[PDB]
RNA sequence: CGCCUCCUAAAAGGUAACGGAGGCGCCCAAAGGUCCCCUCAGGCGGGACGGAAAUCCGCCGGAGAGCGCAAGGGUAGAAGG
RNA sequence: GGCGACACACGUGCUACAAUGCCCACUACAAAGCGAUGCCACCCGGCAACGGGGAGCUAAUCGCAAAAAGGUGGGCCCAGUUCGGAUUGGGGUCUGCAACCCGACCCCAUGAAGCCGGAAUCGCUAGUAAUCGCGGAUCAGCCAUGCCGCGGUGAAUACG
RNA sequence: CGCGGGGUGGAGCAGCCCGGUAGCUCGUCGGGCUCAUAACCCGAAGGUCGUCGGUUCAAAUCCGGCCCCCGCAACCA
RNA sequence: GCCCGGAUAGCUCAGUCGGUAGAGCAGGGGAUUGAAAAUCCCCGUGUCCUUGGUUCGAUUCCGAGUCCGGGCACCA
């Protein structure tokens, strides 16, 4: 379908596109702008030519899935590699902003061991 | 962040070190209570023991750590765990 | 929800402005 | 038989090419293609859902061509199957169906991969044999993601009558095999 | 060939994401995809087709050497 | 305490001991008959999940596999599939 | 530098887990305070934060400042969601001498748990609960969901 | 050492016969209730099931050897 | 070997002399309770072991079989 995935038909094009990684409502609410393609019609409501167009626009635009993971995955890498306090923190594990460790880092935590 | 609109901040004092070696060549590892400043890519190559609040920890700087503070590669904290 | 940034309503409760809660 | 304009390539180009890079003093020297094997090794009809005639269902809409059963040859106890069971699909394409999948293969499936930074240049058995691996079979243009249930990738076995790694992926390369390194 | 077991093919219309046509030989008569060799980044130099930098780390120093000295 | 395999057991057979080892008291309607077809173990290397070992492929393998169950004998130029 | 750690445990809060909802746009309706190196109208640039200008205000008259929920229309159509915003990558604005530990805010992307919560347990009897928003103190900045107040809507129930 | 039996999470025990998954009570930890403790409640975690070899795709669960324990017997003089 | 007994809700068992598969036990939930509880209210779930035949229909009735349990013997 579209750069790395298929954007759910009975959905308007509107939160398909968001269900790109590496795409919000931003871009969203862009691309069919640049695109000139309307909202509201659902995913299975979209033309060849208006996806075509979309399609290469948007994988022209952004890079989404994979290589936007890539970047990710490598400025957390290159982080780790430094040896930088943040870097520290993801090679821990631990809540990497400022967080109070000692409380609610669950979410970067997970689980209680108690 | 700082803003850019504003100059990358460094301490003069420790940047103007650095620029010295420059002159002088890689050499005089620098002792720097400054963890505040940011690396400037003259640093690069050069070596810092930056402060910790009780030591200076040396540090090696690469072209990795140009766009970073310095005090970041100084862990003021020591941590190894629970038990 | 009210703790959205981007959410207009968030930067309601944030009370702040952004690009999703204009001035 | 039919014609596949890929192995027309191969006989155009690819053939006058070995024999240029090469110099086979014979030209059934040159390296040629035996056969393509496509193994899924599903492991999971071994117990349950035991009718995966989805899996030949999907092969033989990516091959034109049913495939075969490889079923337990012996039981085991760490992996959950006794000997004697469905775990995985196998078909032996040739010729008209060898070139064929293979042209789809370059030309879409390849390109249709999930950040296709190329094939690797080292997945070769030694004897001019390269092999390779799927995380999904979806790729090719026959699937659609309507029909496609659950990703099943596979180990596919391309064979040559060449006999080294070095004259193998140079005819892979003639071929136009997108290397990743 | 077991004459009865194998999916018939048929001359295959493949159409590209760019609606590059690679006839062939499938079970489906026509079939589109997504991507061809002619438009995969793999093949087209790869484009970049967002970011050409090229590990922009480290400098890439805009806003820097504004230093007094 | 009956029967099977081995050593005891001395290159025929047989050959004792409360000698050294183990098995059997069934099973297969196919594990039988015939015709046809195939050859393993194992190792390497490559191969998504997938491993040490699933399935795949190529490479080397005389039998070291298998042959319903103890051992032995027999055995792929098949009794094995 | 630490008071910000952090396998953990408890208290007190906020946000939620959705359609009596969420998002967008327009349209309303307050109170109470604050403000001369401060409110900053308004204008421009900037996606925005904000920055460049810039009047009035020296306070019922200038501004902060829009109240918000509410109402209209639109979308969403039960979806881990246009719910949820946690985390994280990156790019920025501002203050500050300096935001690494250790600030806030803007933008992009990321989109965590969470489907109303065991044992247990809290407050409230009226403009109260509940819910919505607004101001001030400290303060350059703000780690404020706190605190003190201010107002909008606005309940059920009390046999005993 | 002769014969029978047994040796499962921290404790006691169960699953063994029939090899496919080991459960109960107590106990531990966390929380709750209490002014605190006990009791009680909610919640969770927690087992080469003696050793070592073989059987098996696979062994607590089958077989053998070993160790420990227990029991019975160790006589006719 | 002979005789007879039942195969029913997760269980126990009702069961038509053929119109319906049900009582309670267990399960869950609601109220319930300081805990324990009990209680209470409501849902739980079946080829009526299989085959057949009959009659409009058969859980029923029945022929067979299996399991199933017991007894009654006999053992070269
Ligand atoms: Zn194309």
């Amino acid at each position: 379908r579209i750069a790395g995935v298929e954007i759910p038909r009975n959905k308007r094009v509107d939160v398909a596109l968001t269900y790109i990684y590496g795409i919000g409502k931003a871009r969203a609410k862009e691309a069919l702008e640049k695109t000139g393609i309307n909202p509201a019609t659902r995913v299975k409501d979209l033309t060849e030519a208006e996806v075509v167009r979309l399609r290469e626009y948007v994988e022209n635009t952004w890079k989404l899935e994979g290589e936007l993971r890539a970047e990710v995955a490598a400025n957390i890498k290159r982080l780790m590699d430094i040896g930088c306090y943040r870097g520290l923190r993801h090679r821990r594990g631990l809540p990497v902003r400022g967080q109070r460790t000692r409380t609610n880092a669950r979410t970067r935590k997970g689980p209680r061991k108690t | 962040p700082r803003s850019l609109k504003k100059g990358v901040f460094v301490d003069d004092h420790l940047l103007e070190k650095v620029l010295e070696l420059n002159a002088k060549g890689e050499k005089r590892l620098i002792k720097t209570w400054s963890r505040r400043s940011t690396i400037v890519p003259e640093m690069v190559g050069h070596t810092i023991a930056v402060y910790n609040g009780k030591q200076h920890v040396p540090v090696y700087i690469t072209e990795n750590m140009v766009g970073h503070k310095l005090g970041e590669f100084a862990p003021t904290r020591t941590y190894r765990g629970h038990g | 929800g009210k703790g959205d940034r981007r959410t207009r309503r968030g930067k309601i409760w944030r009370g702040t402005y952004g690009k999703y809660r204009p001035r | 038989p039919l014609d596949v304009a890929l192995k027309r390539k191969y006989y155009e180009e690819v053939r006058p090419e070995l024999i240029r890079r090469f110099g086979y003093q014979n030209v059934w020297e040159v390296p040629r293609l035996e056969k393509v094997v496509i193994n899924q090794g599903l492991g999971e009809a071994k117990e349950d859902a035991r009718i995966l005639e989805k899996a030949a269902q999907e092969l033989a809409l990516i091959t034109g061509q049913k495939p075969a059963v490889t079923r337990a040859k012996k039981s085991i106890s760490n992996f959950k199957l006794r000997k004697g069971m469905p775990i995985g699909l196998r078909v032996t394409l040739r010729r008209d169906r060898m070139w064929i999948f293979l042209e789809k293969l370059l030309n879409v499936a390849l390109p249709r991969i999930r950040d296709f930074r190329g094939l690797n240049p080292n997945s070769f058995d030694g004897r001019g044999n390269y092999n390779l691996g799927l995380r999904e079979q979806l790729i090719f243009p026959e699937i659609t993601y309507d029909m496609v249930d659950a990703l099943r990738g596979m180990d596919i076995a391309v064979v040559t009558t060449a006999e080294t790694d070095e004259e193998a992926r140079a005819l892979l390369e003639l071929l136009g095999f997108p290397f990743r390194k | 060939m077991k004459e009865g077991i194998h999916p018939k093919l048929v001359p295959a219309r493949i159409i590209c994401g760019c609606g590059n046509v690679i006839e062939t030989y499938s079970t489906k008569p026509e079939i589109y995809v997504e991507v061809c060799s002619k438009c995969h980044p793999f093949y087209t130099g790869q484009q970049r087709f967002v970011d050409t930098e090229g590990r922009v780390e480290r400098f890439q120093r805009r806003y820097g050497d504004s230093y007094r000295k």
